[PDB]
RNA sequence: ACCCACUCGGCACCUUACGAGAAAUCAAAGUCUUUGGGUUCUGGGGGGAGUAUGGUCGCAAGGCUGAAACUUAAAGGAAUUGACGGAAGGGCACCACCAGGAGUGGAGCCUGCGGCUUAAUUUGACUCAACACGGGGAAACUCACCAGGUCCAGACACAAUAAGGAUUGACAGAUUGAGAGCUCUUUCUUGAUUUUGUGGGUGGUGGUGCAUGGCCGUUCUUAGUUGGUGGAGUGAUUUGUCUGCUUAAUUGCGAUAACGAACGAGACCUUAACCUACUAAAUAGUGGUGCUAGCAUUUGCUGGUUAUCCACUUCUUAGAGGGACUAUCGGUUUCAAGCCGAUGGAAGUUUGAGGCAAUAACAGGUCUGUGAUGCCCUUAGACGUUCUGGGCCGCACGCGCGCUACACUGACGGAGCCAGCGAGUCUAACCUUGGCCGAGAGGUCUUGGUAAUCUUGUGAAACUCCGUCGUGCUGGGGAUAGAGCAUUGUAAUUAUUGCUCUUCAACGAGGAAUUCCUAGUAAGCGCAAGUCAUCAGCUUGCGUUGAUUACGUCCCUGCCCUUUGUACACAC
RNA sequence: UAGGCAGCCCCAAAAACACGUGUGAGGAGAAAGUCCCAGUCACUUUGGGCAAAGUAGACAGCCGCGCUUGCGUGGUGGGACUUAAUUAAUGCCU
C-alpha cells in the first residue's frame, strides 16, 4: 500500500509560548523609602515547598503554581 | 549425514556493502583421523587388516618347557 | 536350365581409410601449397532481383539475355550441447492408475480468499508449490486501516534567542472523549537542562523480494553430478556415466575403449519394537511380612509403612551392551544380482518412522519475523510513537480446508469403565486434590506439586451391558432467536465463552467433478500441546477400537531417460 | 400364491391394438426448453492477452404511467420452431 494524503477538517493548533516578562521583583517586593521590603504574596504553605516562592495570585483565590497549594485571598 | 556434524564446522554471515548485504558462507570438513574424541574413520571406511601370511609347516617340530 | 572357376561391359552394394574434406561423408568428392593429362560451362558477402530497360523467340503464357540506384554485418554450410515437439520407445510414482475404503462437491454452520459497501472493512501469497498460510482462534495491544487528541522519544555542530531570564512543567473554569495547561483568563516555577534556522542524523508493519542477504518452498525425496589416465573427434564435445536383468536408488549383476575413483544414494544419527543376561533405585514398583486392622470367615479381598521391615528389579526407568545379517531350507533367474515361499525369530515392507541430505537453477516467497539491507519516500500538522473510538467479523454472490447430521451398526438415561504424549506458580498467582455453597457454569478455606513425588492412575471418549424410543423430518438433526445465571477481561456492545428453559431450520445418502490412502496403515473415537487472561470447529503430537482391498501397470496425470526433428538458445 | 416361521394376517403375481388419452385452424391468460440470440461496463475462463461461450450483475434501451416544461414513478427481457444436447481437438499470439 501506499499513504493517502491527509487534509484535516480541523485548523493547525498552536503551542504554549511562556510570556517573557521584564519584572521579577515589583510583582513582589514593595518600594520602601528607608529600605524596609515587604511581599505582597504568600509562598508554599506545604511543610516541603519552602518559604520563597511567591505564589500565582488571581482575581478570587490563590494557586501557588509550583507546590501545588490552593489558598485564599481573604485570610 | 551425521558425519556433517563429527567433522564438518559451518558458518554463515552476512557484510555490508555500499551496494547491499553480501551472504559468506564457509564450510570446513578437518581431517576424522585427528577427531582424537570419539570417532576414528568415516562410517563407511573399512579397512581389513593384512592376513600376516606365514610359512606352512610339514613336520611337528614339538617344543617343551 | 542350373552349379563351379575365369573374363569383358554395366546397375549398384559391403568393409576400411590408404587418401581427401569444414564436416556430413567420399573408390571418388583420391592421385592438390610435394599445387600442371585434355577440354567445356558456371560463381565472387547477403538483399534489391532473375527486378527495370533494350534486344530476341513465342499466338499467348512466358523463355533466353540481363542491370543500376538503393540497403545491410552478416546471410549461409556442417556438426556439438541444451531446450522444446499436438514424434517414436523404455521406466517410475495412491502429491498417477487398477481393485477397494473413507470422503469432499449436496444441507446447516466455523474459517480463509475473491467481489461489494465504507472514513476504514489494512495488507502479503493465486496451478501443483495461495485459499484453518504469514505458526494471523485480531474487543485494548497485536495494527501496519480509518477518524480524532497530545509528545518528540528531531542526536551532534555552527549562528542567534539572553540570564533587565532562552524555555519546560501548571490547580481552577472554558474548550476537549478525556481528571491532555492541547490551547484560551491567569501569573507560578524549573532554569545551556530549552526554542528557532541550516547542515546532519534518527524512527518508520513506508515502498522496492524484478536491487539484495539469510531462510524456506520447488525442480527433487526423485537419482542424479564430476574430474584422473586411457580411447574417439581439427574442434565444440564424447566414452567412462551402457544393450539387458535387478533395486527404494548411477542399487548392484553383467556387458564392455575403457580402467580405477569422488559427491549424492547407501552408509550415518534419533526414535519405536526385544533382553527373567549386568548396574541399581522412598521421586518406580513387586512378594512374604518386621507391624496392624477390616469384612466375609478358617483364607480370599484389602486398608496403612521402610529406623510405621526384609528381599528383588519380572513389570517401571536410564547407562553399558547383545540381538537381524534378509538367517536355514526349497523354487526360479545370465544358477548372477536378486526375487518369492516355508521354517525359526521380539523384529524378514530399506525391520517400522523420521533427521541430515549431491550438481545446477527459479527474476518462487518473505523488505510486514530481524537494530539483515542498497536505493527511494516520509521526518513534525510525521508514513515515528502514544492516548481514545471503530474496524479487519460488514453481505445480492462464488470457491476451498473443515465440524455437525440425514438415523435402529441408532438417539437418550443408568451401570462397568482402560490409555498415551505432554504442562505446571513465589524468576506470583500455574496444574489443582480435599472440605463447603450452588441444577449448572461458577464461588470460598485450604492441601500436594518448581515436579517419575501433586493435578495424575489426567477413573478420556469410543466402547461392553441394562433400560426408554420403534422407521415417525421422529426422542436423528441443532441452524436461528428470547429471557436469565457465572467465569476471563479497563472494556463481553457486533451477543468471548460456559450454563437452564424455550423455537426445532435445511438435510431423506447428495451432479459435473475432485482429494487421501496398503498395516496397528485407512477410518472411527477421544486426549495432550502451539496461540491464549478467555475462546479450537485450526494445527503439532498422542493413545483406544481397528477394516475392506492389491501385491500389479503405464490407461490418465506428472517426472525421468534413449532415439529422433528443429530455422529454438531469452531456448515454444 | 410362487415361496417365508405360513390355517389365517403379514411381504409379494399378471402388456396391447385402439394410430392411439399425447391432434385439429383451436383462441386466450401464466413459465418453463433451444439454432439464431443480446448496446456499453464489470468478472470468469487464461501464466497473460485477444477471438468465442457464461454470470440472478450496474447503466441502458424498450413497454407504459404521473400534474408538466425539468423530470420522476413501475416491469426493465424479449424474440422464433422441434420425437431424448450430440460436448472430436489446442483457436491463435506472447
Ligand atoms: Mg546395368
Ligand atoms: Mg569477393
Ligand atoms: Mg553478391
Ligand atoms: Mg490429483
Ligand atoms: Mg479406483
Ligand atoms: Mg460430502
Ligand atoms: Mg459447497
Ligand atoms: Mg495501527
Ligand atoms: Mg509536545
Ligand atoms: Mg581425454
Ligand atoms: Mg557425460
Ligand atoms: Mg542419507
Ligand atoms: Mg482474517
Ligand atoms: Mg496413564
Ligand atoms: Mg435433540
Ligand atoms: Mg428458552
Ligand atoms: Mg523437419
Amino acid at each position: 500500500k501506499k499513504r493517502k494524503k491527509k487534509v484535516y477538517t480541523t485548523p493547525k493548533k498552536i503551542k504554549h509560548k511562556h510570556k517573557k516578562v521584564k519584572l521579577a521583583v515589583l510583582s513582589y517586593y514593595k518600594v520602601d523609602a528607608e529600605g524596609k521590603v515587604t511581599k505582597l504574596r504568600r509562598e508554599c504553605s506545604n511543610p516541603t515547598c519552602g518559604a520563597g516562592v511567591f505564589l500565582a495570585n488571581h482575581k478570587d483565590r490563590l494557586y501557588c503554581g509550583k507546590c501545588h497549594s490552593v489558598y485564599k485571598v481573604n485570610a | 549425514g551425521q558425519p556433517v556434524n563429527d567433522f564438518i564446522d559451518t558458518a554463515t554471515r552476512h557484510v555490508l556493502m555500499r551496494q547491499g548485504v553480501l551472504g559468506i558462507k564457509v564450510k570446513i570438513m578437518r581431517d576424522p583421523a585427528k577427531s582424537r574424541t570419539g570417532p576414528k574413520a568415516l562410517p563407511d571406511a573399512v579397512t581389513i587388516i593384512e592376513p600376516k601370511e606365514e610359512e606352512p609347516i610339514l613336520a611337528p617340530s614339538v617344543k617343551d618347557y
